[PDB]
RNA sequence: UUAAUUGCGAUAACGAACGAGACCUUAACCUACUAAAUAGGGUUGCUGGCACUUGCCGGUUGACUCUUCUUAGAGGGACUAUCGGUUUCAAGCCGAUGGAAGUUUGAGGCAAUAACAGGUCUGUGAUGCCCUUAGACGUUCUGGGCCGCACGCGCGCUACACUGACGGAGCCAGCGAGUACAACCUUGGCCGAGAGGUCUGGGUAAUCUUGUGAAACUCCGUCGUGCUGGGGAUAGAGCAUUGUAAUUAUUGCUCUUCAACGAGGAAUUCCUAGUAAGCGCAAGUCAUCAGCUUGCGUUGAUUACGUCCCUGCCCUUUGUACACACC
């Protein structure tokens, strides 16, 4: 029933993992701005941390943030089932992997390169600048972007 | 006067709103005067309705539209735009909200305000595209009361819709505002502005 | 035995049609006109109407 | 029983459809009797087109 | 004159039941809470997180009370909705069956829900009593 | 032995069978009391057979309605219709004619659908179109 | 974010001194005079509603209109 | 929309000619009479004919009519 | 500017080019026995009251 | 005049036929019949929960009876009826009133004379003639292709949000379809975040799937108008399923990625009432695949109830050097 006030004791407008995680946006829906952290995953992370979901990302104590960060890079440590990740069973090692922020893109690029090297159809398509997933293009996508 | 209960006991409010006055959503259809000679018989009121949702056979004959409660018509109008189309419950809800808003501000019967708005947004003289060959020149022409009513109903709804396009101001509030503007002839309302423009055009063409 | 009732009916019709076709094919010289099918107890009764009865009989 | 067919054999033309429908009448009657009597009843009163069917016994 | 669940505003009743469950602590949470979809055609887990599986359970119980015999598939059907299949029209998709099953099991453990002849599940007498009590409480609150 | 009659209400596809009995004054829809129904904005439609003629007639008549088919709105309408019918029917049977007539008048003056069941029914769809009348988009280039 | 809807204390204070003998007290209304919105305006209203003053007339989902005690 | 055909009107006229005594005024009676006398195949057609006859009768009780 | 209230006596045949106008004989309320005929947009009828802007003006067939 | 060469009429024509209409199927009404444990009720047994007085909601094919809802047989019912206007006081049209029904009562099925070098010889053991006829244009396997993309256009789907989005919760349909020589529809119980497995069933079906508790919707909450939690394209990886075979993702699911689009110019389609539009469901193909299709319900408007201005068609009067007919 009561509004939780705070004049400005908890400082707004923050940065987490290189880039911007801004205020007035919710604790979960500002983690989406970080590449690799989508929605459901973000929510899960938040739950693991134990943060109020009625909270702005602009607030948050540092310890909580640290905990969240910890959760992020290594989720198999925690109570996350780890079978909803990017690289589950993996391309190389055979481990549960979920890359984040500036790493996922790099990993993707690497994968693409590998594919190209192998000389599989998808790689060839990528090289060309075309549709991999059999979406036959007599029409559709006519601006090259 | 006299509350008597049954086996399945009914809430007190319902009991209160019964025999003496057939209230609308929760206030009287009585008072509420058509303050215009013409648009009588073409604005309904009179017959006391409870909800702005009847079954209705109003597009059947010719003037079956005129014997429909104005609230219902308004709701129908609101119902427009294809994404929203159908879903009359929503429209009804919106109407209710609007009514409540009206009640809150400047008091009165909201119904009365609505009636006033309807009266004061219906254009008196229109222009038809008559060329006498094919030229885009226009001719000054009188307006039917039904037509006046209908256009007025349309215009307010349109305005409301426009207001709603990217806004916190939930349609209902906007509608209420429009009504207020209309009843007390403002020129800040959209419908009224349109009407004025039409009038000007007519004057020019004459 | 053990087939859906509507389906069975359909099949019956189909069979009748087939029979008719067959008759048209064969009994053209005899001048075939119409078939009737009666599925009574024990025996199925096929009634043929043709212009040359004697020929049909053989 | 419903069927929908394009009236065309070839496909060219304004796309016009058929609604070939076959209506099935199914009706049942319940009797408490000795079986022989039932059989007697049902051995006669057979008309071509109508399927007579007996469940018999509980 | 007498109280039953059939005479109560439904949402309120459900809420009350959920509250009661919470108070109890007794149900058995399987531990899928804060991970799962509820319906396999959804964009999000629950927007309450801590609980609302209690709420779901309560709802299920209410449904059971209302009807005769209820199963898992049926429950799924009831609870699932329209999945946004992208640039393609929506379709009815059944809810997460396992969750429903778990809920049922929990209910059984509690002594609210009972395995019936023919197939499926009905209500226990204790469960019925509990429901009645809840209804009464709700009525009191309303008053 | 109790004075009772079986009147229905129909709208679109929905049917609501109301049993009107002698007794205390119950109005129940699918086992749940009249006070619920719960499209909520259309709750007053279901009240319209009660309050238009008054609760005075309801003191001795018990109404048990079973509603199936249609949607929600339609169902509600059907229920309302059934309620309207039932009292009238009872009057015709077990009370008196004048009273029944009065009731009818009360009903008839406010809304038509209460006694006369609605005429309208879905037009069948036909080929070359999405709906009954609306055709596909014809193109000449 | 184009502001008006944040948190603050001055704003809250202002809201509090905007309730007795008042016509309009909604969410939209609140937003209008450069104040809070969403599911904060409602809370603010309640904060005054709990201590008399503001009375509820309509309590629909994501639409609510309020009137002071007469 | 509703304009009666040859096969209604002519028939009605014929009926009137034959049976002006005993084909009187009100609808139901007229219909019954039609059913009795005329060998009308359909029901609807018969009904239509009866209606037409009634109309003709009505017209008659205000002066004579052509044909 | 003056405004008159005109009561319709006879519907005087649908005119215009597209039939979007109804010609109508109107005998106005506070000056009865004046039979000035005018062209009206919308669904009009006998006994209808029309709010117009020019009391003495004739509207001829819109061709 | 009419939806109509539909009629009233006028009249060197008179009486007719085909088409229209009639018809038939369907959709509406039936407290009037004939009926039911493959439909639904009533009381009443036993029985579960209640207040606790008799009363309220229940579970059971335990009895007995009923047919309002149900199905579907035989009937009936509307004929523009009754009245009021209006019109050679005609055909008719308009308005009340009663009624289930008053737009041909709603929707179709059928549909003339004469034709078109319209489309099919890729439906045919319908088919002329010509080709071909053992390195066959017969076939049959095997892989690929029909699906390729600088690009034009043609139906559509998804959307550009606040009349919303997402979460709960509430929670209502009608058409259907469904296997024994196969493998159909598949509840209910356990396992799995899913997809799915699995064991068991019930059903050749008003009996079981199925009350297809379908969506849109309604209730309370989280974001409040920022390419934002609008929107979902490409992508990356995994887990399933059908099939002998899934790369040229078959498809289903899981996390991640988050592109174009703030309602669309020149244009132009469809539509007048349970219609437009919204929303699912359903059979059709189908081993597997729905953005398609025939149906079906659910929610349900706005606006004419008119006119030849445009467009196409028809007729009348005219002109013609055209009659392969203005190409
Ligand atoms: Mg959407
Ligand atoms: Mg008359
Ligand atoms: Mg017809
Ligand atoms: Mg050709
Ligand atoms: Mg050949
Ligand atoms: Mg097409
Ligand atoms: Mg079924
Ligand atoms: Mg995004
Ligand atoms: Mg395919």
């Amino acid at each position: 029933s009561l509004v939780v006030q705070e004049q400005g004791s908890f400082q707004h407008i923050l940065r987490l993992l290189n880039t911007n995680v801004d205020g007035n946006i919710n604790v979960v829906y500002a983690l989406t701005t970080i590449r690799g952290v989508g929605r459901r995953y973000a929510n899960l992370v938040c739950k693991k941390a134990d943060v109020d979901l009625h909270k702005r990302a602009g607030e948050l104590t540092q310890e909580e943030l640290e905990r969240i960060v910890q959760i992020m890079q290594n989720p198999t440590h925690y109570k996350i089932p780890a079978w909803f990740l990017n690289r589950q069973k993996d391309v190389n090692d055979g481990k549960d992997y979920h890359s984040l922020a500036n790493n996922l893109e790099s990993k993707l690029r690497d994968d693409l390169e590998r594919l190209k090297k192998i000389r599989s159809h998808r790689g060839i398509r990528h090289f060309w600048g075309l549709r991999v997933r059999g979406q036959h293009t007599k029409t559709t996508g006519r601006r090259r972007a | 006067f006299v509350p008597v209960e049954l086996a399945t006991t009914i809430p007190v409010e319902i009991q209160q709103a019964q025999q003496e006055i057939k209230l609308f959503n929760k206030w009287s259809f009585e008072d509420v005067e058509v303050k215009d000679a013409s648009l009588v018989d073409y604005i309904q009121i009179s017959k006391p309705i409870y909800v702005a949702h009847t079954a209705g056979r109003y597009a059947n004959k010719r003037f079956r539209k005129a014997q429909c409660p104005i609230v219902e018509r308004l709701t129908n109008s609101l119902m427009m735009n294809g994404r929203n189309n159908g879903k009359k419950l929503k429209a009804v809800r919106i109407v209710k909200h609007t009514l409540e808003i009206i009640n809150v501000l400047t008091d009165q019967n909201p119904l009365q305000v609505v009636v006033d708005a309807i009266i004061n947004s219906g254009p008196r003289e229109d222009t038809t595209r008559v060329g006498g060959g094919g030229a885009a020149r226009r001719q000054a022409v009188d307006v039917s009361p039904l037509r006046r009513v209908n256009q007025s109903i349309a215009l307010l709804t349109i305005g409301a819709r426009e207001a709603a396009f990217r806004n916190i101001k939930t349609i209902a509030e906007t509608l209420a505002e429009e009504l207020i503007n209309a009843a007390k002839g403002s020129s800040t309302s959209y419908a009224i502005k349109k009407k004025d423009e039409l009038e000007r055009v007519a004057k020019s063409n004459r | 035995a053990i087939i859906s009732k509507k389906r069975k009916l359909v099949a019956d019709g189909v069979f009748y049609a087939e029979l008719n076709e067959f008759f048209t094919r064969e009994l053209a010289e005899e001048g075939y006109s119409g078939v009737e099918v009666r599925v009574t107890p024990t025996k199925t009764e096929i009634i043929i109407r043709a212009t040359k009865v004697q020929d049909v009989v053989g | 029983l419903k069927i929908s067919t394009r009236k065309t054999p070839n496909g060219e033309g304004s796309k016009t459809w058929d609604t070939y429908e076959m209506r099935i009448h199914k009706r049942y009657i319940d009797l408490e009797a000795p079986a022989h009597i039932v059989k007697r009843i049902t051995q006669i009163t057979i008309e071509p087109g109508v399927d007579v069917e007996v469940i018999i016994a509980a | 004159p007498g109280v039953s669940v059939r005479d109560v505003p439904a949402q309120d009743f459900i809420n009350n039941y959920a509250s009661f469950l919470q108070r109890q602590g007794k149900l058995e949470v399987p531990g899928y809470v804060d991970i799962v979809k509820t319906s396999a055609g959804n964009e999000l887990p629950p927007q309450d997180s801590e609980g609302w599986f209690y709420k779901r359970a309560a709802s299920v119980a209410r449904h059971i009370y209302l009807r005769k015999q209820v199963g898992v598939g049926k429950l799924n059907k009831l609870y699932g909705g329209a999945k946004n299949r992208g640039v393609r029209p929506h379709k009815h998709v059944d809810a997460s069956g396992s969750i429903n099953r778990k809920v049922l099991q929990s209910l059984e453990k509690l002594g609210v829900v009972e395995i019936s002849p023919k197939g499926g599940r009905r209500i226990s007498d204790n469960g019925l009593r509990d429901l009645d009590r809840i209804a009464a409480a709700t009525l009191e609150d309303e008053e | 032995t109790v004075p009772s009659v079986q009147t229905f209400g129909k709208k679109k596809s929905a049917t609501a069978v109301a049993h009107v009995k002698a007794g205390k004054g119950l109005i129940k829809v699918n086992g749940s009391p009249i006070t619920l129904v719960q499209p909520e904005i259309l709750r007053f439609k279901v009240y319209e057979p009660l309050l238009l003629v008054g609760l005075d007639k309801f003191a001795n008549i018990d109404i048990r309605v079973k509603v199936t088919g249609g949607g929600h709105v339609s169902q509600v309408y059907a229920i309302r219709q059934a309620i309207a019918k039932g009292l009238v029917a009872y009057h015709q049977k077990f009370v008196d004619e004048q009273s029944k007539n009065e009731l009818k008048k009360a009903f008839t003056s406010y809304d038509r659908t209460l006694l006369i069941a609605d005429s309208r029914r879905p037009e069948p769809k036909k080929f070359g179109g999405r709906g009954a009348r609306s055709r596909f988009q014809k193109s000449y280039r | 974010a184009k502001h008006a809807v944040v948190l603050d204390q001055d704003k809250f204070d202002r809201i509090m001194k905007e309730a007795p003998t008042y016509r309009y007290v909604s969410v939209s209304v609140l937003v209008d005079r450069f104040k809070l919105g969403g599911s904060l305006a409602r809370v603010a209203l309640r904060h005054l509603e709990n201590e008399g003053i503001i009375k509820p007339v309509s309590k629909h989902s994501k639409q609510a209109i309020y009137t002071r005690a007469t | 929309g509703r304009v009666r055909t040859k096969t209604v009107k002519r028939a009605s006229k014929a009926l009137i000619e034959k049976y002006y005594p005993k084909l009187t005024m009100d609808f139901q009676t007229n219909k019954r009479l039609c059913d009795e006398i005329a060998t009308i195949q359909s029901k609807r057609l018969r009904n239509k004919i009866a209606g037409y006859t009634t109309h003709l009768m009505k017209r008659i009780q205000k002066g004579p009519v052509r044909g | 500017t003056p405004v008159t209230l005109a009561k319709v006596i006879k519907v005087l045949g649908r005119t215009g080019s597209r039939g979007g106008v109804t010609q109508v004989r109107v005998e106005f309320l506070e000056d009865t026995t004046r039979t000035i005929v005018r062209n009206v947009k919308g669904p009009v009828r006998e006994g209808d009251i029309l709010v117009l802007m020019e009391s003495e003006r004739e509207a001829r067939r819109l061709r």
